[PDB]
């Protein structure tokens, strides 16, 4: 629902979504789109 | 602390360090190798998504925080067991 929206807000007002009470599935973060940039800074992108 | 030899203007990315290893490192064992960490089940060999270089830059600059400064660390290992020795300090040679 957060990765398949239609009205992504402009940068001057960045919409914020709060994430809680789940189990974090992370294969969706991989299979979704061919992607263009996957720069991770503080957390290992595979040890997440 | 050594901020005068591991730092220069425009940065210095000479040093290296490893974060991606297949297993833990045994004591006093060197694992110098350039092998891309396997993730998922792909035999992928290279850089990019799901194929990461095992070792990342240890980039140093003269202007960092104290915890990010280029600390020079030298460890000393001693073996004091029942065997002929090699190294000592001050020594007197009173006869037996
Ligand atoms: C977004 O949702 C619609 C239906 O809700 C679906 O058909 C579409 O495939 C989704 N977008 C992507 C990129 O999968
Ligand atoms: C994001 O947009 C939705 C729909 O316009 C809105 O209901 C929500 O409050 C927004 N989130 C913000 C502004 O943090
Ligand atoms: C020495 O080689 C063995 C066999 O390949 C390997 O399991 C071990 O980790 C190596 N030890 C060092 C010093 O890397």
């Amino acid at each position: 629902e957060v990765f398949n929206a239609t009205r992504f807000a402009s940068v001057y007002a960045w919409n914020r979504t709060r994430i809680s009470n789940c189990v974090a599935d992370y294969s969706v973060l991989y299979n979704f789109a061919p992607f263009f940039a996957f720069k991770c800074y503080g957390v290992s992108p595979t040890k997440l | 602390n050594s901020n005068k030899l591991d730092s220069k203007h425009s940065g210095n990315y000479d040093y290296w360090y490893r974060l991606f290893r297949k297993s833990k490192l045994k004591p006093f064992e060197r694992d110098i190798s350039t092998e891309i960490y396997q993730a998922g089940n792909k035999p992928c060999k290279g850089k990019g998504p799901n194929c990461y270089f095992p070792l990342q830059s240890y980039g140093f600059r003269p202007t960092y925080g104290v915890g990010h400064q280029p600390y020079r660390v030298v460890v000393l290992s001693f073996e004091l067991l029942h065997a002929p020795a090699t190294v000592c300090g001050p020594k007197k040679s009173t006869n037996l």
